[PDB]
C-alpha cells in the first residue's frame, strides 16, 4: 500500500488564525488526493478532491495544494465550527488509503464551570444501587478536578468521568462525574459533596446535599 | 431524501459469525455510480474495504479481507450490501458505505452513509435502565437549573437520547458512554434550562436502544414533595 502520513496529529489555534495541515504520500500520486472533515461522531465530509478542487457548498476559507508527494490543506481564518479531525486519502492506487488524522481544537478565553449535583433517584435505590452525579457545565480549558467527599473529608476513589467534545458554537467542554455506591453504603452517610477545581474559579467550588432531601 | 445513502442498524455478533450491512440509495440514479465500503475501528484511521459497481455488479476489494468479504446489490430495491464472515473481536468498528461520483472504482467519496456499528462479542444484549436526575432539591437562586436522564447498564452501543421528542435541542449535553467494570455501558444526558419554566414545562427524555428494541420516555419532574 501507499502510506499517507499527516502532520501534525493535533493543533490548537485561536479563531482567525491560519492553519496548515500536511500530508505525505510515500510515493507520487499526482493530484489524486481528497481531504475530509469529520466532526466527532459523524460521517466524514468531503472538502477537497483532486488536491485543490473545493466540493460545492464548502466555505471558501478551505483551500488545498500539492502535487506528487506533498499536499497542504489551509484553513485561512479558523472558526469554532471548524473543530474536527481532518483526513487525507489517496486514490491513485488500490488499496485506497487514508492518513492518520489531524485533530484541530479551538483556543479561547477561560470560562469557569457551572456546577450541579444530583442525588440518586428513588427507583434507582429500589434496585439496591445509588449513582450520584456532579455536572460541570460549559468551561474552558478542559482540565478540571472533581473530588468527592462523603461525610466531609472522607473523600473517595470510586467515581468515573465523561467529558464531551468541544462545542462548535462556544468552544467549551462539559463533564460528569458519577459516584456509584450500593443502597446500603449510601444509607449510612449523610453529607455528599462534589468539590471542583478549575482555572476560571477563584476558589474551589463545593455542591453538597444531605441524604434526606425534603 | 429520507437521507440519500442510509444504512442498517447496529449489531452485536458473536466471534466467528457473519454480519450483513445494507446501504439503501434514495434520490439519485442508483445504477449510474459505484459504492465504496470503508470501516473505522475505535481510535483508528479509516480503512478502505472494497467497491461495487451498481450497474454491472462488479467487485474490487482489499486483499486484507481476501476470502471473507462479499459485496452484492439489489438493483430493484436500490440497496447494496456487504457480507463480512468469520468475525474477530477486531472487526468491532463503524462500517460506512460512501458514493463513487464517477462509477470507476478509484475516486474520492462525495456522499457517505451514516455508519453501522458492529460489535463482535459473546456478551448478551442488555437494554438500559433510565433513571431521572431530578432538578434541584430546592436550589434555584440565579436563573438556570439543570435536569437529565441517567441511562444505566446496557450493552452494546449505541443508545439514542432525545428531549421532549426532539423539540428541545438547545443546551442538551449527551455524554460519551463509559464502560463499567461489569462490561455494561452508562451514559447521561442533561439539559440546562431557565428555572422559571421548571413549573410550566414538562421535560421528557426519549431513550432508544435499538439493539434490544427498548423505547423509554421518562418525565423529569423536580425533586419534589
Amino acid at each position: 500500500e501507499l502510506v499517507m502520513t499527516q502532520s501534525p496529529s493535533s493543533l490548537s489555534a485561536s479563531v482567525g488564525d491560519r492553519v496548515n495541515i500536511a500530508c505525505r504520500a510515500s510515493q507520487g500520486i499526482s493530484s489524486a488526493l481528497a481531504w475530509y472533515q469529520q466532526k466527532p461522531g459523524k460521517a466524514p465530509r468531503l472538502l477537497i478532491y483532486d488536491a485543490s478542487n473545493l466540493e460545492s457548498g464548502v466555505p471558501s476559507r478551505f483551500s488545498g495544494s500539492g502535487s506528487g508527494t506533498d499536499f497542504t490543506l489551509t484553513i485561512s481564518s479558523l472558526q469554532p465550527e471548524d473543530f474536527a479531525i481532518y483526513y487525507c486519502q489517496q486514490f491513485n492506487s488500490y488499496p485506497l488509503t487514508f492518513g492518520g488524522g489531524t485533530k484541530v481544537e479551538i483556543k479561547r478565553t477561560v470560562a469557569a464551570p457551572s456546577v450541579f449535583i444530583f442525588p440518586p433517584s428513588d427507583e434507582q435505590l429500589k434496585s439496591g444501587t445509588a449513582s450520584v452525579v456532579c455536572l460541570l457545565n460549559n468551561f474552558y480549558p478542559r482540565e478540571a478536578k472533581v473530588q468527592w467527599k462523603v461525610d466531609n473529608a472522607l473523600q473517595s476513589g470510586n467515581s468515573q468521568e465523561s467529558v464531551t467534545e468541544q462545542d462548535s458554537k462556544d468552544s467549551t467542554y462539559s463533564l460528569s462525574s458519577t459516584l456509584t455506591l450500593s443502597k446500603a453504603d449510601y444509607e449510612k452517610h449523610k453529607v455528599y459533596a462534589c468539590e471542583v477545581t478549575h482555572q476560571g474559579l477563584s476558589s474551589p467550588v463545593t455542591k453538597s446535599f444531605n441524604r434526606g432531601e425534603c | 431524501q429520507v437521507k440519500l445513502l442510509e444504512q442498517s442498524g447496529a449489531e452485536v455478533k458473536k466471534p466467528g459469525a457473519s454480519v450483513k450491512v445494507s446501504c439503501k440509495a434514495s434520490g439519485y440514479s442508483f445504477t449510474s455510480y459505484g459504492l465504496h465500503w470503508v470501516r473505522q475501528a475505535p481510535g483508528q484511521r479509516l480503512e478502505w474495504m472494497g467497491w461495487i459497481s451498481a450497474g454491472t455488479g462488479n467487485t474490487k476489494y482489499s486483499q486484507k479481507f481476501r476470502g471473507r468479504v462479499t459485496f452484492t446489490r439489489d438493483t430493484s430495491a436500490t440497496t447494496a450490501y456487504m457480507g463480512l464472515s468469520s468475525l474477530r473481536p477486531e472487526d468491532t468498528a463503524v462500517y460506512y458505505c460512501a458514493r463513487d461520483p464517477y462509477g470507476g472504482g478509484k475516486s474520492e467519496f462525495d456522499y457517505w452513509g451514516q455508519g453501522t456499528l458492529v460489535t463482535v462479542s459473546s456478551a448478551s444484549t442488555k437494554g438500559p435502565s433510565v433513571f431521572p436526575l431530578a432538578p434541584s432539591s430546592k436550589s434555584t437562586s440565579g436563573g438556570t437549573a439543570a435536569l437529565g436522564c441517567l441511562v444505566k447498564d446496557y450493552f452494546p452501543e449505541p443508545v439514542t437520547v432525545s428531549w421532549n421528542s426532539g423539540a428541545l435541542t438547545s443546551g442538551v449535553h449527551t455524554f460519551p458512554a463509559v464502560l463499567q467494570s461489569s462490561g455494561l455501558y452508562s451514559l447521561s444526558s442533561v439539559v440546562t434550562v431557565p428555572s422559571s419554566s421548571l413549573g410550566t414545562q414538562t421535560y421528557i427524555c426519549n431513550v432508544n436502544h435499538k439493539p434490544s428494541n427498548t423505547k423509554v420516555d421518562k418525565k423529569v419532574e423536580p425533586k419534589s414533595c
